[PDB]
DNA sequence: TCTTCACTAGCATAACAATGAG
DNA sequence: ACTCATTGTTATGCTAGTGAAG
């Protein structure tokens, strides 16, 4: 609608999206990986960088967030599924060491 | 002022080069740090673990803490 | 086709984390 | 207040490659 709004909304988005892969413990390469496995399309570490700088064309910064959206949405799932696993795991090994 | 977080192998480098130290004084860190890339390359993912889960919690921890870093080099 | 102009995704590579003796 | 090594994560100088308007 306006470059303003949009940008606003971008640069939230781009501190957002850092956030998240921090937490997640993504190198900023791996980030670039990941995005090129699933998608099919390789990115480099340096447009990430380029990304979370907001040092990039209004255009490719939107062109790339529903990419890191779904990516985000990905790696939080995977995220889950591992610390369900790894708990599960531990209560396994815990009650048979016990019992044994 | 804030300093950059520390990755993997800086962690492992770190535990190791302390005990090294002790162990053997007036060895210079230059044959040190040489012996511990060295030692670093040839342990397995299993072996690695650890110390990458350590990194990621260290990384997480600074941004927590300093959200507003930002890593600010000085390019030649 | 050749010349500037201006962007552009990526390739390289330096900067800096820890440590403390030269 | 340096230099010194090391690996790995980040920023970015520097492209070779790509058109647009003269």
């Amino acid at each position: 609608m306006d470059m303003k709004a949009l940008q606003k909304e971008l640069e939230q988005f781009a501190k957002l999206l850092k956030q998240k892969r921090i937490t997640l413990g993504y190198t900023q390469a791996d980030v670039g990986l990941t995005l090129g496995v699933l998608f099919g399309k390789v990115f480099s570490q340096t447009t990430i960088s380029r990304f979370e700088a907001l040092q990039l064309s209004l255009k490719n910064m939107s062109k790339l967030r529903p990419l890191l959206e779904k990516w985000v949405e990905e790696a939080d799932n995977n995220e889950n599924l591992q610390e369900i696993s790894k708990s599960e795991t531990l209560v396994q090994a815990r009650k048979r060491k016990r019992t044994s | 002022r804030v300093k950059r977080p520390m990755n993997a192998f800086m962690v492992w480098s770190r535990g190791q080069r302390r005990k090294m130290a002790q162990e053997n004084p007036k060895m210079h860190n230059s044959e040190i740090s040489k012996r511990l890339g060295a030692e670093w390359k040839l342990l397995s993912e299993t072996e690695k673990r650890p110390f990458i889960d350590e990194a990621k919690r260290l990384r997480a921890l600074h941004m927590k803490e300093h959200p507003d870093y930002k890593y600010r080099p000085r390019r030649k």
